[PDB]
């Protein structure tokens, strides 16, 4: 990470990040559990929640999508 | 009510008397200065 | 200023010895420690504080 | 004989009774204050066996107890029931139930913090009980509660106080008086008890909730539940600030009183900044969140809060520099309030100048909770409180009892206390710069030659404060040989190179009230009379 | 507000028409000395004489001792010594000769 | 006999600020650049590792 | 870097920030004490020529025009030593091209760190567990307070976010060499931008109240060559 | 007169009396760092 | 706590009654009780408009996780809405009845006057019975999970105002009935002439919202 990988900050540039890693969840969720079969379009902001967000929420997303109980208020369709 | 002129009796303490011409509640005083630290201490830890 | 530092001493003398490390040879193998490698600020200032 | 001391209708006996419980507050703080810089003399566990729990303990010991019963109680009430209805002309003041009421629910308040520091859990989160720090997890048992029931307790005292205060200035008005010039004593009062209407209520109202959270169980501010603990903490600045203005501004107005019954001429600006103090009362709900740039606001945000923090500053400069005009061309004389105001003024423009290094926010990122800022607060609150509480009692003990205090205790007791004062103080930058780790029981042993000196300044205080009992015991038992001799002063100001000793001695006092040759306290049926003034 | 200064000399001469001992003397002299204006001859002879109309040498002590002390007022010393000799040999008062010499 | 008088008060209070804050500044100053130049030659030299690092 | 007894200057800087702040406190501070000794020797001179004063003036109330002099002078002094203060400000909380993060969510009364931004060997994320060091276990090469189970390694050269968060007790994590200082809700997120520009070690410590064992929670962190760094993410 | 008397300490007080402010705060330097040599 | 609470209702009738019975009765005693009445009914109403704000101030839903957008969907808990509207309305009524007829009664002190202090009496009957019918099983026990136990419990301690309300209306009919509050220095009408319109305002202000905001 030669001092530059995703640039100025344009997603959220504020300090406080906390409505932050749900959104940049919920389109990579939508984009990935519809078809299964291309995901182009959104394959530009991995770091947004690889980096930018913490992976322990996007990994406690998973194990509850997994195990079938989701903490989160969020809908089903 | 009416009966304090207002030159040694404002003081919430009677002056007089022999067994603490405030030399016993001043005693105590000093005593409870320090008192309630050093209890507090003692009740979980030694001083 | 004279019962201040009497009192001082009598109570610390009462209280009694309470630390059975850190003496000096402690502070100078720590600081010879830190001030070995890892960039050294001019390889600091840390001297023993007393006994 | 006891309805006196306990149904006191009349507002002295109360106001006495006042000071003498902060009195004992603060000695009883001192005292165990002492004990904990002794625990923080040298890192380890010489005294205390480490004990952490029991340390934060004593720590917010400390913090609540000389915040809640020493500043607060007598710095207000003596001086308010004693100046604010008397200098007015009314007879006798409205509302003894309410003050009854208030002095026999504080005990509630003494008990239960007793109790509640006094439990093997206890509560020890500190001056701040934002949860989940004051969670119930931790600091179990009745500590909470009982530290509830008594900010609860002590809100209604001081709001009740505050509420006859300002009914007594609205209605008990002599027809003789405009109100446009009226002595800053009175205006900064007036400004006291508004800024404290308008902030114990909020406090009262957040406590409470937290109350109801501990008891009920629900989740407003908790963590988990999609609790805000911020607004809490919110809650609790807008107490605090506007809190230390009450603790401060009416230290102001003694200083004014005293410097102008004793300087012997008008102090610079007395309108104008009667009207800048009025504009500090009215503004002051908005310099309240200058503690809060890290939490996650917005840069504007606090750009906005950043501006008014330093754009409310200046009125300290101007008072700064209208006592000094009111020290200018007059006479000082070597008295102890005088080196009391001069003491407290230097002191507080060092802790402005702290807080103004403090106000900017682009270095309050790597300054804030660094040991600077509670250097700064220790500062203002430190010389505030105390120097204040000190010149109004060596001010005011002639004219409250007749009986002379010598000067020559009065000032080894100022030299006692301000050397010690300084060499505990001088080290904070140091010690800031450097970065001194805050709230540790164990600190590391670099600050040694620093906590020692800071010990021993704190001893001298305690020593001060046994000199001040000492000196209590001396005036009551040779207040007749003080008068009759020359051992203390006999009068506030001395003459000058204009007056013949006859016409000094039938003027000896050409002041703003008659307090100063109103007779040692009457019965409890004073001015009977109306007073006119033109 | 650079307000009038005549206004409290006539209420000086107006206190001196209605002087009834020497307090009212000392509050006259307390209050001209005050100001920050420096008293011509004129009010000086004034305040002597309402000094002198109980005829206390002390009091004439006082006033002549404060005018040579009033105001520094960039250390003025010759108009003072001509004023102070004048207001002297008009009905002599002789008593630098005693204090200086200690 | 000099009539025109009252008109003492508005330099004594400027002379009064202007070597007050003559004085403050000189004392300041001092130390402060003192301190002031030995940090600077201290990040000088902090700067001469930093480039010598990657050189 | 580390705390010295008896010291007497601020460690060596570690962000440019840093320095810059440091700088620019050091400006104000020279702009504070030169006011503190105006007001130091308008009260000796006062006081000094006073102690003697023969005559005490009474009639000199405002003075309009001056007085509204000096009230006007606090205003254009605060706003000249802000704009500096504005336009750091305004720099500094911006982030400028940012190169990866560092996440801190310590438990209650001791830390821990995230590394996620660096894969271990293949995608997996970079975990490691910190644990203070007590007087029993203060060993021949510890220190009491100062040293903890694991240090924390930082890429030396490189922009680094702080996406700092806690978990039941808001946890500080101050680290003063790097200006760094943020108080972590629990439920909420934080994240900050700085960059360490020198390789070094700095001691940091918990400035926010945990609980019986907040004390004893410090911060080790530590810099090395970026090869070593690389080497140790890929190990652990 | 006027002028001349008037520059007697209007201007005096620059060299004449700054020695009483320097020696007001003398007591630092004997002070903090005699105790630091004490120490250390 | 039913022992301090009745030495408290003694201790007030007590001093209610030398007040009432030892005279000495002028201008500055009635004007000082009654600005001291109406310096403790602004205090209530405060502490009313505190409460109120306690769960008012969820409304731009600033929160940041489990929520931040009410109402938080996703659980099932007992909904407290639609349980005390019966008792809500019925105290609106009472309210718009009593607006002007404490003035009524001080206007004529009349039979009309008894009728008003009895059909006050046995509004306040049914009141307390309507409270008194949900006391126990009302929603469930107060031990976990909560998510809407707020409203049920600002009604608890709202109750609690009423209930003293109650206690003073008796004491005030007791002390009639004791030939001591006559038509002179009046303490009990005094504050029932404003007791209405104090009121009424803070309870419309906490029944608009409250009952038809947030369900
Ligand atoms: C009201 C403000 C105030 C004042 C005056 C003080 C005064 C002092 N404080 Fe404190 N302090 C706080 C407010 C204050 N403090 C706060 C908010 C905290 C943080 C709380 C925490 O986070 O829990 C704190 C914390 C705090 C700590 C941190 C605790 C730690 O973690 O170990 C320490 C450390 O030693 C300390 C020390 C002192 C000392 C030595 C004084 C000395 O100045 C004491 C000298 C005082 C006296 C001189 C009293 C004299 C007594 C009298 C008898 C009065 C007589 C007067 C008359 C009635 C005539 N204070
Ligand atoms: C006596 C009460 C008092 C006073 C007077 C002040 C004065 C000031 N305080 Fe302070 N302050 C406290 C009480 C006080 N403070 C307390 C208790 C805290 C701790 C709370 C918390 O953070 O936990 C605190 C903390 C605190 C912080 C918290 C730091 C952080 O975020 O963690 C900040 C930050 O901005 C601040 C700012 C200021 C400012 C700008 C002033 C200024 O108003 C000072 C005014 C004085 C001057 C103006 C200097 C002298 C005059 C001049 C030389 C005139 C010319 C100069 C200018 C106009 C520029 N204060
Ligand atoms: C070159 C140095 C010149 C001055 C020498 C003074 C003595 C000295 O350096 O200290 C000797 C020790 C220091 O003792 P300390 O480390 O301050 O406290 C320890 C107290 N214990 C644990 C032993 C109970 O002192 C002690 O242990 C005794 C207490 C202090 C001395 C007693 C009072 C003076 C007596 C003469
Ligand atoms: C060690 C040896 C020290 C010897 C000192 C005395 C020398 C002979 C006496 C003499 O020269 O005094 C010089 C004159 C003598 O005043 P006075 O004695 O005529 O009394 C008349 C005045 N009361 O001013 C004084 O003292 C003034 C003393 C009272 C004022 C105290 C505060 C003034 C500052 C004191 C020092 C503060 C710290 C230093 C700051 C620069
Ligand atoms: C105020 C500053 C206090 C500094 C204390 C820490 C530095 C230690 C130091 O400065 O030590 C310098 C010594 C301290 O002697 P001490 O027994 O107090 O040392 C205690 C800790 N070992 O000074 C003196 O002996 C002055 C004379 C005091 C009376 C000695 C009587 C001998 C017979
Ligand atoms: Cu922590
Ligand atoms: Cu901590
Ligand atoms: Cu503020």
């Amino acid at each position: 990470s030669p001092l530059h990988t995703v640039g100025f900050d344009a997603r959220f540039p504020q300090q406080n990040q906390t409505k932050h890693c749900w959104q940049s969840y919920v389109d990579y969720h939508k984009c990935v559990n519809m078809k299964g079969e291309d995901f182009a379009p959104c394959k530009v902001f991995w770091k947004t929640y690889n980096a930018l967000c913490p992976l322990d929420w996007i990994e406690k997303w998973d194990d509850q999508r997994e195990k079938g109980i989701f903490a989160g208020d969020i809908n089903s369709d | 009510v009416h009966f304090k002129d207002g030159v040694y009796e404002n003081i919430p303490f009677k002056v007089k008397g022999r067994k603490t011409p405030y030399a016993l509640s001043h005693f105590g005083f000093f005593a409870i200065g320090f008192a309630v630290p050093f209890v507090a201490c003692y009740v979980q830890l030694k001083k | 200023l004279l019962f201040s530092v009497g009192l001082f001493a009598v109570v610390r003398m009462a209280g009694g010895q309470d630390a059975k490390t850190m003496n000096k040879e402690w502070q100078l193998k720590s600081d010879e420690y830190l001030k070995s490698k890892n960039a050294n600020p001019w390889g600091g200032y840390s001297q023993v504080q007393s006994k | 004989m006891v309805q006196r001391w306990l149904y006191s209708t009349n507002a002295k006996d109360i106001a006495v009774l006042y000071f003498m419980l902060a009195i004992f507050s603060g000695m009883a703080g001192t005292a165990m204050s002492l004990i904990i810089r002794l625990e923080l003399a040298a890192p380890g566990s010489q005294y205390l066996h480490g004990n952490s729990q029991l340390f934060n303990v004593l720590v917010v010991g400390h913090a609540v107890l000389m915040i809640f019963f020493l500043v607060m109680p007598a710095l207000i009430g003596g001086f308010g029931n004693y100046l604010l209805p008397l200098m007015i002309g009314a007879t006798d003041t409205a509302f003894p139930r309410i003050n009854n009421i208030a002095f026999w629910v504080l005990p509630m308040g003494l008990v239960c913090l007793v109790t509640s520091t006094l439990v093997e859990s206890g509560a020890g989160t500190g001056w701040t009980v934002y949860p989940p720090l004051s969670s119930i997890q931790a600091h179990s048992g009745p500590s909470v509660d009982l530290a509830i029931f008594a900010l609860h307790l002590t809100s209604i005292s001081s709001l009740l106080g505050a509420i006859n205060f300002i009914v007594t200035t609205l209605n008990m008005r002599t027809n003789g008086m405009t109100m446009h010039k009226l002595p800053l004593f009175v205006w900064s009062i007036f400004i006291t008890a508004f800024l404290l209407l308008l902030s114990l209520p909020v406090l009262s109202a957040g406590i409470t909730m937290l109350l109801l959270d501990r008891n009920f169980n629900t989740s407003f501010f908790e963590v988990s539940g999609g609790g805000d603990p911020i607004l809490y903490e919110h809650l609790f600045w807008f107490f605090g600030h506007p809190e230390v203005y009450i603790l401060i501004i009416p230290g102001f107005g003694i200083i004014s009183h005293v410097v102008s019954t004793y300087s012997k001429k008008p102090v610079f600006g007395e309108i104008s900044m009667v009207y800048a103090m009025a504009s500090i009362g009215l503004l002051g709900f908005l310099v309240w969140s200058h503690h809060m740039y890290i939490v996650g606001l917005d840069a504007d945000t606090r750009a906005y809060f950043t501006s008014a923090t330093m754009i409310i500053a200046i009125p300290t400069g101007i008072k700064i520099f209208s006592w000094l005009a009111t020290i200018h061309g007059g006479s000082i004389r070597l008295a102890t309030p005088m080196l009391y105001a001069i003491a407290f003024l230097f002191l507080f423009t060092m802790g402005g100048l702290t807080g103004v290094a403090l106000a900017n926010a682009s270095l309050d990122v790597a300054f804030h909770d660094t040991y600077y800022v509670v250097g700064h607060f220790h500062y203002v609150l430190s010389m505030g409180a105390i120097f204040s509480l000190f010149a109004g009692y060596y001010y005011w003990s002639p004219q409250i009892l007749g009986l002379n205090y010598n000067e020559k205790l009065a000032q080894i007791q100022f030299w006692l206390i301000f050397i010690g004062a300084n060499v505990i103080f001088f080290p904070m930058h140091f010690l800031g710069i450097n970065g001194m780790p805050r709230r540790i029981p164990d600190y590391p042993d670099a600050f040694a030659g620093w906590n020692y000196v800071a010990s021993i300044g704190s001893f001298i205080a305690t020593l001060s404060l046994f000199l001040f009992i000492y000196i209590l015991y001396d005036q009551l038992v040779n207040g007749l040989n003080n008068k009759v001799n020359n051992k203390s002063v006999i009068y506030n100001k001395a003459p000058d190179f204009v007056e013949s000793n006859t016409i000094f001695n039938l003027n000896t006092v050409k002041s703003s009230s008659i307090e100063f040759l109103l007779t040692s306290p009457p019965a409890v049926h004073s001015f009977n009379t109306p007073a006119v003034q033109s | 507000d650079e307000e009038t200064f005549e206004e409290f000399t006539a209420r000086y001469e107006k206190e001196f028409d209605e002087a009834y001992d020497l307090f009212e003397v000392q509050r006259v002299l307390n209050n001209c000395f005050s100001y920050d204006l420096v008293p011509a001859p004129a009010v000086i002879e004034k305040a002597l004489r309402a000094a002198r109309r109980v005829n206390d040498l002390p009091t004439a002590i006082r006033v002549f001792e404060a005018l040579k002390y009033k105001v520094e007022n960039e250390d003025q010393y010759k108009a003072y010594l001509d004023e102070l000799k004048d207001v002297r040999q008009e009905l002599g008062v002789p008593l630098k000769e005693e204090l200086f010499p200690s | 006999t000099i009539a025109p008088i009252t008109g003492t008060i508005k330099r004594r209070v400027i002379m009064d600020i202007v070597l007050g804050f003559s004085l403050g500044g000189v004392m300041a100053s001092y130390w402060w650049w003192g301190f002031h130049m030995d940090k600077i030659n201290k990040r000088e030299k902090f700067y001469a590792e930093l480039a010598e690092r990657k050189k | 870097d580390v705390p010295t007894p008896y010291a007497c200057y601020f460690q060596d800087s570690a962000t440019p920030n840093q320095e810059g702040i440091l700088e620019l406190h050091d400006n104000i501070m020279f702009y504070l004490l030169v006011i503190l000794g105006l007001v130091s020797w308008m009260l000796y001179t006062i006081v000094m020529t006073y102690s003697k004063n023969p005559i005490a003036y009474k009639y000199i109330k405002h003075g309009q025009t001056i007085e509204v002099i000096w009230t006007i002078f606090p205003a254009v002094i605060l706003l000249i030593i802000a704009f500096p203060s504005f336009i750091l400000l305004y720099l500094c909380d911006e982030v400028i091209s940012p190169a990866m993060t560092i996440k801190a969510i310590g438990y209650q009364w001791y830390w821990k760190y995230e590394y996620s931004d660096f894969i271990n060997d293949s995608g997996e994320t970079v975990e490691f567990e910190s644990y203070v060091i007590p007087d029993e276990l203060l060993e021949e090469g510890q220190l009491r307070l100062l040293d903890t189970d694991t240090s924390m390694v930082v890429p030396v050269d490189t922009h680094i976010r702080f996406v700092v968060t806690a978990a039941d007790v808001i946890h500080d994590f101050a680290i003063p060499s790097l200006g760094i200082k943020v108080d972590a809700t629990p439920g909420r997120l934080n994240q900050v931008s700085a960059l360490i520009q020198r390789e070094g070690v700095f001691y940091g410590a918990c400035s926010e109240l945990c609980g019986t064992g907040h004390a004893n929670m410090p911060i080790k962190i530590e810099a090395v060559s970026l090869p070593k760094f690389l080497e140790w993410l890929n190990e652990q | 007169g006027r002028i001349g008397e008037s520059w007697v300490i209007t201007e005096g007080r620059r060299l004449i009396p700054e020695i009483f402010q320097w020696s007001a705060v003398l007591s630092v330097c004997l002070g903090w760092p005699g105790a630091v040599y004490f120490f250390s | 706590l039913f022992v301090l609470l009745t030495s408290s209702i003694l201790w007030f009738r007590d001093i209610v009654a030398e007040a009432t019975y030892l005279g000495d009765h002028t201008m500055a005693v009635r004007k000082g009780i009654n600005l001291g009445f109406l310096m403790f009914v602004l205090s209530e109403v405060l502490i009313f408009a505190g409460l109120f704000w306690a769960y008012f101030h969820s409304a731009m839903s600033p929160d940041v996780t489990l929520g931040a957008c009410w109402p938080p969907v996703g659980i099932e808990a007992v909904q407290p809405t639609e349980l005390p509207l019966l008792n809500t309305i019925i105290l609106l009524s009472s309210g718009a009845t009593v607006t002007y007829s404490h003035h009524a009664l001080i206007a004529g002190n009349r039979n009309k006057a008894l009728s008003g202090l009895l059909i006050t009496f046995w509004l306040i009957v049914i009141f307390v019975t309507c409270q008194y019918i949900e006391y126990t099983n009302a929603a469930f026990t107060i031990s976990d999970g909560v998510y809407g136990s707020v409203f049920y419990a600002g009604t608890g301690l709202h109750f609690l105002h009423m209930v003293m309300l109650a206690a003073m209306l008796g004491v005030n009919y007791w002390r009639m009935r004791n030939y001591h509050l006559t038509a002179g220095h009046h303490v009990g009408y005094e504050t029932t002439i404003i007791y209405t319109h104090v009121l009424d305002v803070i309870w419309l202000f906490l029944y608009v919202v409250f009952y038809w905001w947030g369900v």
